[PDB]
């Protein structure tokens, strides 16, 4: 907790350089709506991050004893779902690329990147407006007996985006080392392998130990909270890894 | 260019037309498009305005609401249609397309014209001189218009028009904004003024400029006109 | 805070921005090829098999719309209007085959001139080449009957066509000062044989695939 | 025989060779002259107020 | 042999040619300009960015009510901007997507744009059906265009890539004078304020003054190294500044027959796009490949200030004919009018 508020320092001046770059100096792809959201919901993220560290570095030392909102962790949880599903869409999006070319250059429809952007925005508010009326952090109290349920679905919901994305970047490995004739292979293939690590090893660990180990582990508060640092430390790193993998390497 | 209207004729009051005018061998289609009214022995009155590819319309804040226009582009025909039409309704409905970019002309070409029988304090009111004036041909002649509110703004352009009804004949553009003259109108005419005051100098008068004169504001909506000089010999 | 004449200025000036915002996005999914190569190369019989000054030939195939640049009546310096065609897609140089031995100066050694000077070019370093190998029935009984060395005296080979061909194909490959950016693609073919188009839809598929990772970031 | 088009080439370079040439200083002292004669009324020079400048 | 005799006469008119120039310099322009001030660093701000072209920008040219503005780019478009509110007043979608030039007829009716199908067309911008159409459509050139200018309503002259300009007549469409005598492939033109004379510069390193009523090249510039691509005419009438491909700007003069300063800087390795001239003339403003316009102070050759502002390769460039303004057009498509 005393190396997330350095991290944070990276995290913030490069999520939001990018909201500076792509809404106002540069020219929007398709890619660069998903980038632009993607760096938004990083930036609303380490935002709620770092003011639950400030909560937390002002009770150890001030003792003001000021307690943040249970409002705040349900809008939290929206901005990390919702950048790990733009993550499993910009590598569904690579993979129909190269995967049908002529569908990808002519007949692609113009806001399609805007509409599924903003429908799985709706979806990962949905699910975390859910969770915070039904486990206590919306409608102030909430029952603690229905909130396991929500929590699954939101854990079954992140492994099926972890297999939409190892299967959509299989399927863009394999068609590209199958055939290609004129692509930079090592870069490509060090790329694909180093989003699926960054999914599988920073975003993916806080949510499961948040939603499915807390609940199924069952071991109590001493690990409970050492597996709460870590896990969060890593989410951090992951929003860092997103500002300087999705338009930094590229642009 | 010609746009011919079509409709028109009697109607019971409180009934329904659909008052249309069919464009024909023009652009159609970037051009805003508005009515403007008179009575059969008044000056002019605004009707309505749409602009190209139907992203705007203002109304009269006579009717308002009630009036309703539309605007097709593939067959190249402006509607109005009218609903419950009253006592005031009885008048003379012209059909006047302008074009709005830097340099243009508003209000230059205009309808063939329909007749229908059946049986304000912000805005700015154009009052002229007189309402007839005796002027033999051959010399010079001055037709003053007045407004309430200055009618430069700080863009510089003064929004004043002046047509000209020959009697019989649909309107014309004489003047747009003040000091431009349209084209197909010879040079002869001029006019000039500083904000409010305003005069139409005519020099050397011939058999064609017999007609009634009009003065029209254009800073906002409604589009306000005079009452209209006569001039007969 | 501006007048309705301004105000409809600004309205004519946005449908004029979505006038040419569709038609951008309309004119960025055609396939531009520049087709180069010297006049006699059989470029005439390949226009009425994909089908003064510049001259344009549209086609489409496959649900991809062709754009190809016949600009060899530009009997001019090549390097202004030159610079006026990056951002093309594929480059289409044409060689006829059976000029190796007949005259204009030997024909293949002004098409190597030709090929060198536009896969060294500033503005062409990214660009796929879909050179083809023109009227090879008449390299047939060409070399039955004369042999490639006098076109190319430091060649010792078989001299029958297959291996001249080959030789003379990679005389051709062997002129990028860079071969990892550039990637040229070769075919044979006659004016009898049909089915050229689709040797072109590969390689453009080929560079749309790339492409399409430069979109998505990758 | 390009004897035509170089004797073409010949009476052009004669007929261009024989014109008056000025003295550069006179003809330099006219550009001193226009462009002090025309400083005033030269908005790129010198910065016009913005009241003035059409453009904000 | 007597085409060699003959070329050798060629060789000593030549010779009579560069000594009575050089008999008639005495004095570099900097060495009587020396007692003048330079204007110093000056600014001048993006006080508009007109964006909707999409593909390169190659032309523009200014109105003269100096409010107007046209310009013509890769993508088949010609579009006329109200360079005050930013807005676009017309939209010309081209026959050739490849256009090189573009102007602005002085009168304001026309609109003229020719590139690589080797015709210059002309526009009717006031039309009484109210879309722009194609007026006349000047077909006579082998090679492509690279610049026409318009006279009046009815004369236009024509660069162009197969070494000559034409002077045209556009209602019978019939080129009344053809200008020849260029080496190779002209890539330029700028009219006298008078109309009686213009400049065109070529591949061959040479900018010849023409004269345009009886149509014989009355002068003769031979001062570069490279292509010159752009050329600019003084506005007292006496003087003119052209642009080439060797990073150098010269400042020649027609009724002196020579040059006066070279506007070069050793930190420019690429070529100018274009120049244009000042309301004063004392601002020379040339384009580049660098993608920035530089200023030049132009009886002093400094470097006054430098236009950055663009992403790519500054095409085009133009200033107001009340010297309010300056647009500069570029390859990244985006005209940005300086003030
Ligand atoms: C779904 C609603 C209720 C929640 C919205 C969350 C808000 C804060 C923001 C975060 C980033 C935003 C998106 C950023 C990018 C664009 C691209 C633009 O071309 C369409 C709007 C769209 C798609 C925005 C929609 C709203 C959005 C998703």
């Amino acid at each position: 907790v005393f190396l997330i508020l350095f991290i944070a320092l990276v995290g913030l001046v490069g999520n939001g350089f990018v909201l500076w770059l792509l809404g106002f100096r540069m020219r929007r792809n398709a890619f660069s709506v998903y980038v632009l959201s993607l760096a938004g919901a990083d930036f609303l993220f380490l935002c709620f991050q770092i003011i639950n560290c400030l909560v937390y570095l002002s009770n150890f030392f001030c003792s003001i004893s000021i307690n943040f909102p249970s409002f705040f962790t349900t809008v939290m949880t929206c901005a990390y779902l919702a950048g790990l599903s733009m993550l499993s869409t910009v590598s569904t999006e690579r993979c129909l690329s190269v995967l049908w070319p002529i569908w990808y250059r002519c007949r692609r429809p113009r806001h399609l990147s805007a509409v599924v952007c903003v429908l799985l925005w709706a979806l990962s508010l949905l699910l975390s407006i859910l969770e915070g009326k039904f486990c206590g952090f919306l409608f102030s109290d909430g029952d603690s007996g229905w909130c396991q349920t929500f929590d699954f679905i939101t854990a079954a919901w992140l492994i099926f985006l972890f297999m939409v994305l190892c299967g959509s970047s299989l399927a863009l490995l394999v068609r590209i080392l199958c055939g290609s004739r004129g692509l930079p292979l090592t870069r490509l293939y060090l790329t694909i392998l180093l989003t699926v690590l960054v999914f599988l090893l920073c975003g993916l660990p806080f949510g499961i130990q948040w939603f499915l180990i807390l609940w199924i582990w069952k071991d109590s508060d001493v690990l409970f909270c050492h597996i709460h640092p870590v896990s969060v430390v890593l989410s951090s790193l992951n929003s860092s890894a997103n500002p300087i993998i999705y338009f930094f390497v590229g642009s | 260019v010609q746009l011919v209207e079509s409709g028109g004729g009697l109607v019971q009051p409180g009934g329904s037309r659909k008052l249309s005018c069919s464009a024909s061998g023009f652009a159609f289609s970037s051009f805003g498009m508005h009515w403007v009214r008179q009575a059969p022995e008044k000056g002019l009155e605004w009707v309505a305005y749409i602009s190209s590819g139907s992203g705007t319309i203002y109304y009269a804040d006579t009717v308002k609401g009630r009036f309703t226009i539309s605007r097709d582009d593939p067959k190249n025909t402006l509607f109005l249609q009218m609903t419950s039409l009253r006592s005031e309704d009885t008048a003379m409905y012209y059909c006047v397309r302008s074009i709005y970019y830097y340099g243009s002309s508003p209000f230059d070409f205009w309808g063939q014209g329909t007749t229908l029988t059946v049986s304000g304090s912000a805005d700015i009111v154009m009052t002229q001189a007189t309402s007839s004036v005796p002027v033999t041909p051959g010399e010079s002649v001055s037709i003053s218009c007045r407004s309430s509110k200055s009618l430069l703004h700080s863009n510089g352009n003064t929004y004043l028009y002046w047509f000209l009804q020959r009697p019989g004949q649909s309107p014309q553009l004489l003047i747009y904004r003040m000091s431009n003259l349209a084209s197909g109108v010879p040079d002869r005419f001029s006019g000039s003024g500083s904000g409010t005051a305003f005069t139409l100098t005519i020099s050397r008068l011939e058999a064609e400029d017999v007609g009634v004169y009009y003065c029209m504001q254009h800073l906002e909506y409604p589009l306000t006109f005079g009452a209209g000089t006569k001039l007969e010999l | 805070t501006l007048s309705a004449e301004d105000k409809a200025a600004v309205e004519r000036s946005k449908m004029i921005d979505r006038n040419l915002r569709e038609d951008g996005e309309k004119a960025a999914r055609e396939v531009k090829l520049l087709l180069l190569g010297a006049g006699e190369s059989g470029k005439s019989t390949i226009v009425k098999q994909m089908k003064t000054g510049i001259v344009e030939t549209h086609f489409t195939f496959k649900d991809l719309h062709f754009k190809m640049f016949d600009v060899g009546g530009q009997r001019s310096e090549r390097k202004k209007w030159i610079h006026c065609f990056e951002g093309v897609t594929a480059i289409i140089f044409c060689v006829a085959l059976s000029d190796y031995d007949l005259v204009l100066m030997n024909r293949m050694h002004e098409s190597m001139k030709l090929f060198d000077s536009i896969c060294n070019n500033k503005w062409f370093t990214d660009t796929s080449i879909i050179l083809f190998l023109n009227k090879k029935d008449l390299f047939e009984e060409k070399i039955k009957k004369s042999p490639l060395t006098i076109c190319y005296p430091e060649y010792a080979g078989s001299n029958t066509y297959e291996e001249a061909a080959a030789y003379i194909q990679c005389q051709f490959e062997d002129l990028n000062k860079r071969k990892d950016t550039k990637e040229i693609y070769t075919h044979f073919t006659c004016a009898t044989d049909t089915k050229n188009v689709q040797f072109v839809f590969d390689a453009v598929t080929d560079v749309i695939i790339k492409n399409n990772l430069k979109d998505c970031g990758l | 025989a390009s004897i035509a088009q170089a004797r073409k080439l010949v009476e052009q370079l004669k007929m261009e060779a024989n014109i008056d040439r000025i003295k550069v200083s006179k003809a330099a002292a006219d550009l001193m002259a226009y462009c002090e004669a025309h400083a005033k009324e030269d908005p790129l020079l010198t910065p016009v107020p913005a009241s003035e400048n059409p453009f904000r | 042999s007597e085409l060699d005799q003959l070329r050798q006469e060629a060789e000593q008119l030549k010779n009579q040619i560069r000594d009575a120039r050089k008999a008639c310099a005495d004095a570099t322009l900097s060495q009587i300009t020396n007692n003048i001030d330079p204007v110093g660093r000056i600014q001048m701000r993006t006080r508009r960015t007109l964006r909707g072209h999409l593909a390169k920008i190659y032309a523009m040219h200014w109105g003269t009510d100096s409010r107007l503005l046209v310009s013509a780019s890769q993508d088949g478009k010609l579009i006329i901007w109200d360079s005050y509110t930013t807005n676009k007043v017309h939209a010309i979608p081209l026959r050739s997507s490849w256009v090189m030039t573009c102007a602005y007829a002085p009168s304001g009716n026309y609109v003229a744009c020719g590139g690589l199908d080797n015709i210059c067309s002309i526009y009717n911008l006031k039309t009484r059906e109210g879309n722009v159409r194609v007026s006349r459509e000047l077909a006579g050139h082998t090679g492509y265009l690279s610049c026409c200018r318009f006279l009046d309503d009815n004369q236009i002259v024509t660069s162009s890539g197969d070494t000559t300009c034409a002077l045209w007549d556009i209602e019978t469409g019939q080129q009344t004078t053809t200008f020849t005598g260029h080496t190779g492939d002209v890539m330029s033109l700028s009219l006298a304020p008078d109309t009686r004379l213009f400049v065109s510069g070529a591949c061959d390193a040479s900018a010849k003054l023409w004269d345009v009523r009886e149509g014989m090249c009355r002068q003769t510039f031979t001062g570069h190294e490279s292509d010159i691509n752009a050329i600019c005419f003084f506005p007292n009438g006496n003087a003119f500044a052209t642009g080439s491909d060797d990073a150098t700007c010269r400042l020649f003069d027609l009724r002196a027959d020579q040059e006066l300063m070279t506007y070069s800087h050793d930190n420019i390795i690429c070529g100018i796009t274009s120049v244009s001239f000042s309301k004063s003339g004392r601002l020379l403003l040339a384009g580049y490949d660098d993608f920035n316009c530089n200023v030049w102070d132009a009886l002093k050759a400094d470097r006054a200030g430098v236009l950055a502002g663009h992403d790519n390769r500054v095409s085009c460039l133009g200033v107001t004919d009340d010297g309010m303004a300056v647009a500069t057009g570029s390859w990244d498509s985006f005209l940005k009018i300086w003030n």
